[PDB]
Parts: C-alpha cells; structure tokens; sequence
RNA sequence: GCGGAUUUAGCUCAGUUGGGAGAGCGCCAGACUGAAGAUCUGGAGGUCCUGUGUUCGAUCCACAGAAUUCGCACCA
RNA sequence: GCGGAUUUAGCUCAGUUGGGAGAGCGCCAGACUGAAGAUCUGGAGGUCCUGUGUUCGAUCCACAGAAUUCGCACCA
RNA sequence: UCAAACCGGGAGAUAGCUGGUUCUCCCCGAAAGCUAUUUAGGUAGCGCCUCGUGAAUCAUCUCCGGGGGUAGAGCACUGUUUCGGCAAGGGGGUCGACUUCCAACCCGAUGCAAACUGCGAAUACCGGAGAUGUUAUCACGGGAGACACACGGCGGGUGUAACGUCCGUCGUGAAGAGGGAAACAACCCAGACCGCAGCUAAGGUCCCAAAGUCAUGGUUAAGUGGGAAACGAUGUGGGAAGGCCCAGACAGCCAGGAUGUUGGCUUAGAAGCAGCCAUCAUUUAAAGAAAGCGUAAUAGCUCACUGGUCGAGUCGGCCUGCGCGGAAGAUGUACGGGGCUAAACCAUGCACCGAAGCUGCGGCAGCGACGUUAUGCGUUGUUGGGUAGGGGAGCGUUCUGUA
RNA sequence: GCCCCGGUAAACGGCGGCCGUAACUAUAACGGUCCUAAGGUAGCGAAAUUCCUUGUCGGGUAAGUUCCGACCUGCACGAAU
RNA sequence: CAGUGUCUGGUGGGUAGUUUGACUGGGGCGGUCUCCUCCUAAAGAGUAACGGAGGAGCACGAAGGUUGGCUAAUCCUGGCAUCAGGAGGUUAGUGCAAUGGCAUAAGCCAGCUUGACUGCGAGCGUGACGGCGCGAGCAGGUGCGAAAGCAGGUCAUAGUGAUCCGGUGGUCUGAAUGGAAGGGCCAUCGUCAACGGAAAAGGUACUCCGGGGAUAACAGGCUGAUACCGCCCAAGAGUUCAUAUCGACGGCGGUGUUUGGCACCUCGAUGUCGGCUCAUCACAUCCUGGGGCUGAAGUAGGUCCCAAGGGUAUGGCUGUUC
RNA sequence: GGCGGCCGUAGCGCGGUGGUCCCACCUGACCCCAUGCCGAACUCAGAAGUGAAACGCCGUAGCGCCGAUGGUAGUGUGGGGUCUCCCCAUGCGAGAGUAGGAACUGCC
C-alpha cells in the first residue's frame, strides 16, 4: 500500500496501534501546553488537562517553560489513573529531545502510568 | 552499459511461489504464503485485497505478515479461533 | 492476421495522400460497403484517384480509412529471414459495416458515376449510401 | 541469397580510457642555389561510408542501409 | 601455485666503492657545406619499479608488494 | 586366400546390431514427461498395467474462500500514420500585416500497434466446508512397461524452402462391434454370451431387395440430381422506394431540330462532336453555339426541346431467391442399376424391413454388498468386444508310490 | 644435444593491389606508389600444369568449346615438387 | 676411443589409430551446447524450435547501516557552465541484463557509524531427491538508535562447479616407550568460461558386414514465390486521334512444360542424363483449308482460334542432352 | 472559535460569507536552545497591521472514488444447418447514457 498522507507527515505511529493500547499526545504552543491520553479508533479523549487549569489550582509564573510541562504531566496523569489506565505510550510529533515533552512524559510516571 | 531496443520485461523462467497457510487450522506466527519476498505489517488474519474481497480465520498467536503486495497485502486489526 | 504496423523496419512510402476536397465543414455521407477485407494502399489509390479524376465538377470528396497494416512477403527458399517489406504495403482494414469515401454533397449527385468507376477496383460489393 | 573482412585529409594507412583527427607521399609557398634538383621548414587539404539512436559530449557504442573484397549458394 | 632472471633519462643498456646517475642512438641547436648527407662539438631529457626499514647519507644493503620473462605445476 | 596365408589351437570372443522364439480356454486391459546412471529402442526413485501390505477421509463431475490477464475488446508502449482548428519556431515573395511550405504540442472527428490500456471474460487453478459418497481421497512399501506418437483437416509460430521440428482444436491408428453413407479409419446413429420371440435404431422402405410406389405443403423442370471460380445477364419470380399519367403526358409513328457562327483560340485541318476556355444572343411552340454515330476536314444520320397523332401503363432506382456466361484432350458415355415428375430434390411427418442393438423364454464371467469357515451355496447392484501386455484354469505325456 | 647467428631453395615455398606517361578504344611495354623482401628479364606460357576462357587476334573450314601460331597482369602454371 | 650392461633428460615420420561429442530446414559452409531476465506459452501451472530482442560470469567497504536536511527530470523567464523565481507524482535516480516498488521516499546531500555475530530448531521447492537459498522463532550476545526496530552483503531474480591430491585452523590414531615422518570429522581458498565438467589434432573411389528410412544426390505427389499464359483498368506512344499493332503502374486468375524446392511414399535399393533401336495408347500446332481482330482503304503483313488430312526424309566439331 | 458523533460519496480543485471569541501570518530575537555555510531551520518573546494562506459555514461535481434505475454490441454454455459460415437456446451484457453525494449532526 502507500504511504498515507499522515505517514508521510510522520506524525502518527502505527506501531502503537499494533498493541491495542492508548497514547500520549504531547501539544505544544508559545503560550501553552496540552497533554491528552486519545484510544484507537478516533480521537477519543479519555482525559486531558491544560497549563491554563493549572492556574485552579495556584500556578503563577507563565505557563510556558519546562516546569510547567511537568506539572501538567501529573495533572493529565492523575486524572487518568482516575479513569482506569495503567499504561500508555509516549507520541510526540516532531520535536527535539530533554525538551518540555521528556519533562512531560517523566511526570506521567510520576502519577502512575 | 546503457540499455536499449524498447520493450516489456525480458523472459525468465518458471514462476516460483506457493499459497500455504490454510489460516483455518494451526497457524505459527510465519509466512503465510508464498509469492514475493519482503513485507511485513499483518500480524494476524488480514486477507485484504482489491476487487470482491479475502479473508481467514482461526489461530491465536502474536504477529504473522504477509509476502508483499499480493493476496491481500494490506494490514486489518487482530482476528483468533473464537476462545483460544 | 493478427493486425500489424511497425516498431520494426522503415518499408516503402504512401502511394496514397491527396485527401482531396475542402474541409471547412464537416458532413456525414459516405459509400458504405458491405463485408470485411483488407484493401492494399495502391488499390485504394487506383480507387480515389478514379472518383477524384470524374468529380472535377466539384470536390469535397474525403476518405476515413487509411492503410496501416503492414505485410511481408518472402521470396526464395527459406531458413533465415523472417520476412521484408515489399509489394504489399500497407492495408486497410474495412468493417462490414465502415464507411471509406464521403463527399459531402447535397442531393444533386453527380459522383455516384465516380463512385461506380472506383467500385469496380477494390474486391468488395460496396453500395451507395445517401445518409 | 548466406557469412566474414573492409569502407579516415589526392594515394597508402595508424588511431578503443568517448571527449587531441594523425603519419609517409603528393600539391602550393618560403628558404637555399646563378637557377633548376634533392633535402629542410611552413600552409592548405578530411560529410574520419550514410542515416538514426544512445551519452554531458562518439571517428572510437547500438541499429538500419550502401559500397568494396573473399568463401559459399544458383546457373537447359 | 612454486623457483630463477629482469623492472635506470623516448629506445637499447653500463653502472656493488653508500656518498659522481652515465653512454650509444634519437631530438634541438651550433660549426661545416652553395645547401643538403655523413662526421664532430654542445644542450635538453631520470618519481635510476613502489613502500618501508637499515646508515650520517643508498640507484648500488634488508624486508614486503607489483610488472616482464623463462622452467615447472594445473588445466574431468 | 593378403590393404596380409592356411590348419588347428586359448571362442559356444565381445555387440547399446538383425532375425528367431510353435497347445486350448477364461478375466482385465497402455504409453509416449522429470532427476541421476559409461545412460538415453536399458534400469532405480517417479508420470502409466497388475498383485500383496499398510493408512485413512476425501475427492471431483459440484459448490464455496484465493492467485493469473490471454482471446476478445478497448485503445495503448513504441515506432508510422488522416483531416481540420489554435499557439510557438525557421525559410521565401511583397508591407514590422498576410499568404504558402516543413517539424513538435493540445483538442474533436479518424483513428493505429510483434513487445499497451480508462475498462474487461471464459477459463485453468491454491486452501477449507457440502448433494454424492462412507470407507472412495489419501499416507507407505514391492514388482514392472517408461521419459523414440504420428498422420489428415483447420488456425497457426519459427522457417527466404523437402514425404518437418514445435504448439493449438478436432478426429481418428490406438481399445470398438453392428450400420449407412455406392466402396472407406475417423460424417450421422448406435455398442457384442447362447438359442429363440417381439419391437426399434443405422439405413432403407417402386422393382431386383426384405419393408408405404405412405401423409401435409412447396420448389425445380433443370434429369438439375451434384466440382467449380474472379467476372456478365430485361431467363424468370417476389418486395420496397422517386418521378411522370387519361384538363391528351411519359414512350411509339409523322415533321421539325434552326439564324449571327466554319464562337474564340489552337491546329496541316477540326466548321456542335482532338484539345484549350467560354457556352451568351437571335426567330420565336421547340431547337443545348449542342448529349452520341460519322468525315482527312465538311457532309450525312440521331438525341435534347416542341406540335400532331397514338390512349396507356410507362420510366429511373434499391434489395432478395435460383440458374447461367467465365470451362477444349484422350481404346464405349449415364445416380449401384432398372427407372422415377417424383420411384428426384427441398421442408416435415408416420408405419415397417432392417444389428450378435432394445424387450421377452431356456443355459454365463468379473467386481462389490448381505449371510457364511467358504473364493461352497441363496439373494442383491453392475451384467459380458479387444492387439501388446498381466493374471488364472486345462488336458495330451513318461517313469518310479499306496490302494 | 638444443636456444644463439649464418649457409643452404636439384628445404617445404611465396611472386597481391594502385597511379602516371602513352593510344581513336582495350591490352601489352617502362618507371614509380603501396603491401609481405622481390613482382618475373632467357625461353616458353590459358600448356595434360589458369577459374574466369567456347580469353583476345588469326590460320584452317560452308561452320569447328578440337588443333596450331602469337599476345598473355602467371584465379590455385613455371623451374631436376 | 672403446666393446658393452643399466638408467635418466632432450630431440626424434623413421612407424601405427579418426579416438577429436550434438543440434542443424540431408549433409557441408554459416550459425548453436552452463545461467538470468518480455513476447512466443493459447489469463494458474508447465511448455519447443540455428524462434524474434538483450545480457551474466564480475565489480565494490561502499553504490552497507542510521540520522539531519533536502527532492528530482524536463520546460519557461533573467545570463547553455552557476544563481534566483515559476511549472512539474516523478519522465529523474536507485551498481548490473527487465519488470515491480519508492519523493516531506528505499532518491539526493551531509554527518556519524559499521548486524556481512555465535549456537540451535521449525517452515518453504505439485511427487520421494542433496548442496545451496530464502521467509520466520528461540537461547546467548556484537553495532547503531531514545526505542520499537533493522542485519545472515550491495531493492528482488544471472556473476558458478564434485571425487582424488596439495596448501591452511583443534583433536584422535599405529608389539612396548621417547623423538619424527604418516592416516580422518567440519569449513574456507586455488582450476576446469567446448562452463554437471577427457590431460592431447588430422585422410580415407580397394572396401566388407550386422541394421535402419531416425540420413541426401533422381521419378511421382503438394505448393507455386520463380516460370509460361490470360483477364480487368488503362497512362502513354501512335502527325491528329488510349482502345486500330505496341502497351507501363496496379489489381485479379489459369496452367504446372521451368525452377526453388515444406522428406507421410521407394534408398530390406522402380542403377543416372540424352541418344539409339522396338511395340502400344493421345493433343493447348508452322504451311495449306475454314474463321475472329486489325495500326484491316487496296495490296502486303501482325496477332489469335480452328484443323492432323497428308508430310517432319538429311550432315560437320563434341560422349554430351537442351 | 470551543466541544462531540458518524467516522475513506470527507481524493482534489473552486466560490461566497462571518466572528476584532479564536487562529495562523506578521513582528521582535534580549535568553533557554540551535544551524557543517545561513535562529531561514530550531527556539523564545511581543502582539503595530490584515485575513492575502487556517478554522466556522456554505455554493459548483470538473476529476478520483463508492452506490442505484434503465440496456445495444461483446461474451459464458449446449444443440442446428452451411463451401467457408452462420443460427438457436440460455446466464449476462461493451459502453454509453440518466441520475445520487462536495459533507452529515448535537451543544455552548
């Protein structure tokens, strides 16, 4: 077969969808960072939780370095050990490395997952 | 060096493949078929080609491409016995 | 025979061409024939050079048909040589049904005698046709 | 008809790392000689069989055609 | 495959004193001849197979590799 | 006796070379590929005959789940190739506009292909389930023949060609009766126990000849009854379509068919009528400066057109059925004969003779099933042609046992 | 003994092609140019040894691929093959 | 010197054998016997011929792997080398004879790096049959990557070959022991490219025998391209005038006397050409006779049909047939 | 614009219109970080100016693709005649032609 214009673009894994599991789309914008934990079949959203909400809590500095990323890591992952998951795969389309999307995926763990 | 005197292919000999894998019975994870070498992608039943369809059945086991695009060369999603 | 044309050797040329007649507008008549054969390029001459040579009153005279069927001939013994490209040239394929030569005229014929002089030099019944 | 060889500047011929067209002789001229000769030097002289195809570009590849030559075939 | 010889300036070759690279021919020039020839004189032309090692320094030692040639071996 | 002695001797030399190879009956009944072999008109493991053992459930004639892409078709690689329109380039003539010619591109109509395609079979074919079948399929092992099919017709491919090599379809020689086709390997129909009865098939059914000189309808007339062709034909029959038709036409018969002009040009000459261009005008009911014949050139004779008379079917054209011209040669000529208007032939149909066919009465074999120790009987399904070859029974025979 | 060089062809042998001059035309004759060194002058030569060749001229005959004489580039004739 | 005995190397027709394969439009000459990849093979498969087209017998550490960036031919515009812009699934390129695959790519550029690891199984090649190859696991471990994952060389299908012997890597092995020389299992490398594979060439008219049509040179038969003849159309020549002799181009046929010639008939053989001599059975003819066309005015001729009724009776060179 | 469902008739072109809610462009590169030669890439920051390239809607069916109603040629298959050849029975029907879909649907 060819080449989808997705596979082309590299931004999906079919590797992951061998499994029959979840994964852990990491979105980034110069203002803020979102996390999301879609299934197969979709974009089903089980849980997700911006930067922004981090402000409910007591967040003051910006909501756009390293730190930050972290803190939502926890946050998408707290709520998804709420939900009844345990394991997910990481899925960053195009982006280098040790940037907001590691500290992203080393607070995922952090939680549980 | 160059080729040249336009023209289809360039005549071999006799045509080496085979169809195994009854994919009905016992199936190890392998090869099921035989007509091009390299391709991977199906790991179970998915007999998947143009025109009025294909298919297979019945046999629990992790991973099982295909030969390549041929007899269905496209990857479905997971397909066992009924209750291995 | 199964159909041929080229994609090998260069043969002879046309002893056809002058297609003749005006083609400013394009009409729907014809001398239809009735059966198939495969007509050579020199009788298809000897055949449109007869109407063309008696319809000098006028012209819009045209043929749809043309030969581009090759066949070779082989002369001699045999053993080395597929075949060459001699007397017989090209050759048209006619339909039983196909129309070879329209001149587009309104009811005033005066080509029916061409197209009777031309008739009688290609192997087929042919009939005229005013539609 | 078949196959092999050959078909480069007037003549006789070299030239396959495909990317320089060259040698001897002849012709013209210079030089020299009283001068002519002969050397010697210089120049001119080549659709490098033909067309097409192939390559960035072929005399030097492929295909087709033509000519020459040889062997063979044919010849009440 | 094994062994011997050979592998110096275009060509044919000398050169083991390890410390000069040279000769003949050829090429160019000079002298000469009216001139050309031939002598004769002069000049140019050498990664002296290649690398490495040995020595202060090697074409001329040692080792390794390559070329050429011959004998031999193989050539189901 | 010598391009090499005779005799005997170690030869009943070695051969992938030829020939040879003899009693009866019963059952079944071929093939011409692969790997290797000092092997290729030889075996072994295998495609094919037969027998014993072993295993096990399909197989395929079907259906169902896949793979191929040929024929054909379409329109397609490439290399040719038809026309028109549009745009760009080059050359020539006159104006920087246009006209003409050539090559490449696109579109539509036209289309092209031994090496293609927007589409697209039949069909063969891998794997798994069924009606059918239940023990077939399939797994093992032993003993073989074996890897030199060909020919005719049709369609081919290679082939410049020989009583081919090599594919495809069909058909035979093979393993086929009987039978007609006059005779006949293959065309049509249809398949062999015995004796016998009936009814059908092949074919034939007027006579020899056994069976209706049978039924309905039609054609041909040619005796065609069978070679026959590219080509010609008011021989004849049938059908459709244009125009002219009874307010005197379309065709016959009678008479006109003229004047400038022997139109110009050309030509030895051409004065309607070689050819080259025009083809107007005149008198007027009609008469083309003339469609043909004719002359060396004129002349002459018709037609077109009009009048009278004639008073009726006529004229141009398309298609279909059958026969025919294109056809001269061999000691006596005809369908098997007689001969038949059907005792032919064509389109159908019916009844019979006519096979060892089919059915029925008295007498079989092989295989499988049931019961059985049984391959002995009984019953049941299939019932019975055969070369090469395989298997089995049998009797004639000699001598020596025991009765 | 042989490689080495040389002698020896009464050693096995090799002797193709082209231009010019010159002729009414063709050839022979002479020199060169090239290839492989020479390329053939005595005689005699298509002769039982030349294909092409019934070669060319001619005798002879009504005519003779026969024969004889000459020329002769000598396909694959020529020296005690 | 010798005579001579024995042995080794070289030279050595002076002497003896077709042993030196096959296919093949008889044979010979010319072309082909290993292997890969269209068409032919007629939609699986498999399938031939001196069947039409074209190649492999090696090359390479990189044309290997991974990652980042990038994306091509070709055409147009401004300046064929370059650069900038636009069009552009791609016709580029990707080692190799072709098909198939691929572009935010297996393509290009750059950097980095190097899985061409070891051991052992299951599966694949109708129908049993080895070496070899490939797809796919497991156990232990090398490279690169974050990791999954990717490798058993170069995208896949040609670039290869036994036994004996020799040269190379651990062990085992011969009255009894030491020192040596010798004898195997697995694998790699070296040659056979007339390439499943011999160490190396040739005539044969004195012929014989055992066989075979599975072998030609003739006659017959098929075909008829060639050959002979006719027909259709008809340019043109003919002072003018196609059609009154002649008659091109092209098309359509007949005969089979000619020739080339596809091998079922005869080579277990109908000995060869022509002539000669002798017997038997027929017709596509020159004159004469009767006719057709006429470049037939007349005359004289040309061509064609018919006709055997009569007559065809002779020499020189050559064996020769025309 | 946010947030869902259905979920290849959403391939690929093309038109109108709206929200300063939103979003790319754009703008600025002090720093984290980064380009073999170029913060273009990469990464970070602010928002002057538009909608000229998203998104929300909505209008054409060209072309690709997926379905539906109608039918000649072609073709599967078994008997008939006939010089070749053609015909009949029966299952379909080239390819052309008429139409369907450019989203659909809930909520703020």
């Amino acid at each position: 077969k060819k080449s989808a214009r997705i596979r082309r673009a590299t931004r999906a894994r079919r590797k992951l969808q061998e499994l029959g599991a979840t994964r852990l789309v990491v979105h980034r914008t110069p203002r803020h960072i979102y996390a999301q934990v879609i299934a197969p079949n979709g974009s089903e959203v089980l849980v997700a939780a911006s930067t922004v909400e981090k402000a409910i809590a007591e967040q003051l500095k910006y909501t756009g370095n390293k730190d930050a990323a972290a803190a939502v890591g926890k946050a998408v992952a707290e709520r998804a050990l709420e939900k009844g998951i345990k394991d997910v795969s990481f899925d960053r389309s195009g982006f280098q490395y040790h940037g907001r999307v590691q500290a992203l995926a080393d607070a995922a763990r952090e939680a549980g997952l | 060096a160059h080729k040249k005197a336009g023209g289809s292919t360039r005549n071999g000999r006799d045509s080496e493949a085979k169809r195994l894998g009854v994919k009905r019975f016992g199936g190890e994870s392998v090869l099921a078929g035989s007509i091009i070498v390299r391709q991977r992608g199906t790991k179970f039943h998915a007999g998947a080609n143009v025109g009025c369809g294909r298919d297979h059945t019945l046999f629990a086991k992790a991973d099982g491409k295909v030969k390549f695009e041929v007899k269905g060369p496209k990857n479905r999603k997971f397909i066992s016995i009924e209750a291995e | 025979q199964p159909k041929r044309t080229k994609f090998r050797k260069m043969h002879k040329g046309r002893n056809r061409g002058l297609a003749q007649g005006t083609d400013v507008s394009f009409g729907s008549f014809g001398l239809k024939a009735v059966g198939r054969g495969r007509l050579t390029a020199r009788q298809i001459e000897a055949a449109r050079r007869a109407m063309t040579r008696a319809v000098k009153r006028q012209g819009k005279i045209w043929i749809r048909v043309f030969p581009d069927k090759p066949i070779t001939e082989k002369p001699l013994a045999v053993r080395m040589g597929k075949g060459k490209g001699n007397v017989e040239y090209w050759v048209a394929l006619i339909q039983p049904g196909k129309v070879l030569y329209e001149m587009d005229g309104v009811p005033e014929e005066l080509a029916r005698e061409a197209f009777k002089l031309a008739a009688a030099k290609l192997p087929i019944k042919t009939t005229f046709v005013t539609k």
